């Protein structure tokens, strides 16, 4: 039995290697993740109110520059990220990377005022159907397509001194619930380890 | 495999995504 | 007098990889639930561990997570809690209530092989131990908090002759809290006074 | 951007040493107690005794046994109070309280058993917020610190104690005051920079 | 000896668990 | 200062004063 996800995504915020704050769940098509402080807007994930007694000076400076942050929106089977901050954001989306023929770990800069299509549901569904013919492991690995990680201000990977997302001072992890439920409908039918 | 129900489940999802 | 109300959720479940909490706590309202290795985010009767992220996760944990599969069915009926191993791999349960029932060492870890089931909790036995513990003093009642938690590892055993000697060495484990028993404990513990020796503000 | 009134006047997160333990509690009624006991289902009680943390050390285990009746926190007429119901003291670091009496912002104030303290006054925050507008983005931005209050049970910390920071105390909580946070957002979003 | 109120609270719980 | 920020703070001051004088406040 299945029911349509009430929330199209969940978002967790981290500073370096530490989770900070509660998970945010989005139920309207557009949301903003910003650096401000309203605790009670279901369409704003306000990171500026979140505490971390262990945070260092680099994180404090980065948090000052989040500002208007990122708008994330889900329209017509596609997910978009728009950089509203006056500092860039950096996105690692394997679905986006595959579409452009980039390495799966690619981290793409989105400068202020720019946007990027970070997910396309039809491309995922086509990959899921192809993966069924390739076996359990191929389908199981698609869980990674349903997670997108994004850092504010600071890049990571390739040329950067920071090589992992957990080295960035402020980052978020988005789970796309519709793709996860689609994946469940297939994975549960692929057959048991014996 | 793959099991027939897994192929069928993926087929319906691909149709749902294309309509969307 | 303090007000009490019936728990909306009979248990909560937290997932861990090694010593790290992974994901949000799950709260169960209906009598039966499954904790599995799949990926539906939206079924109130399925805690799906396969969608939970851990950017730090190592190869052993990834390999072990693929074997959870159908996982464990946990269900609460007639004052008793049961765990049924639906996974093709065993699950390993540390239930202090079982350990008390069968006269086992309190840290005993009991295997549930695939297809099998164990009564992991009996409310009456807990209530009997709670009443006996009153006569033993504050500390004996306070320690019963541990009886209201059950830890279970998927795939990998720990304790005794296993290589892993503590639950935080297992790659994929859950911690269940039984809310009914916790509320019963609260009603008694709040009447037990304080520890005998006071606690300094400076040490 | 539109606003709606916060459903919960505060949220409370528990910590042992430098680690979060358990889920965040959200207060839906004007008064609540944070205590060392085990009811999971009372919306006016955050019961810390049921929260797990495998391998916590002996000092945390001992402190947890002395939380007892804990602290009563209540919000009325624009003011927040803390009452020490525990048989051990509680230690509170509230920059709003510290400023009102003229203490350094990081002051930790002991509340002995049976005593209380006004840990927050909304009007003094609103006055400070309006004044900070004239001083620039940074002055307003720093006021997020005023909207959080930290409290330890049993064990003191700070200049008067061997324990230097709150993260060396075995059992502590962090309160976020949601009304003040929303007020701050209404101003800070208009400050620029 | 033990606190009678705690004994009585535990007694009522044992009764509830029987029912 | 930015006038929208002065105006927001002005209304907040008013709301804070109302909180100290609820009709039910006897003291």
């Amino acid at each position: 039995t299945y029911s349509e996800p009430a929330f199209w995504c969940s978002i967790a915020y981290y500073e370096l290697n530490q989770r900070v704050g509660e998970t945010f769940h989005a139920s309207q098509p557009s949301l903003t993740v910003d650096g401000f402080t309203d605790p009670s807007n279901s369409e704003r994930f306000c990171l500026g109110l979140l505490s971390n007694v262990n945070r260092n000076a680099t994180v404090e400076m980065t948090r000052r520059h989040i500002g208007r942050g990122v708008r994330l929106y889900y329209i017509g089977g596609e997910v978009f990220a728009e950089c509203l901050s006056d500092s860039a954001i950096f996105v690692q989306s394997p679905n986006c990377n595959q579409r452009y023929g980039w390495h799966p770990a690619t981290v793409c800069k989105i400068p202020p005022g720019c946007n990027l299509k970070i997910f396309n549901n039809q491309e995922f569904a086509a990959l899921l159907a192809q993966s069924v013919n390739q076996g359990f492991e191929a389908v199981y690995q698609l869980t990674r397509m349903c997670t997108i990680r994004m850092s504010f201000v600071k890049g990571w990977g390739a040329e950067y001194r920071r090589q992992t997302v957990t080295s960035t001072p402020c980052w978020i992890e988005l789970h796309l619930n519709g793709p996860l439920q689609w994946l469940d409908k297939v994975l549960t039918q692929m057959g048991s380890p014996s | 495999g793959p099991p027939p129900a897994a192929v069928e489940a993926a087929r319906q999802i691909l149709r749902e995504a294309q309509q969307q």
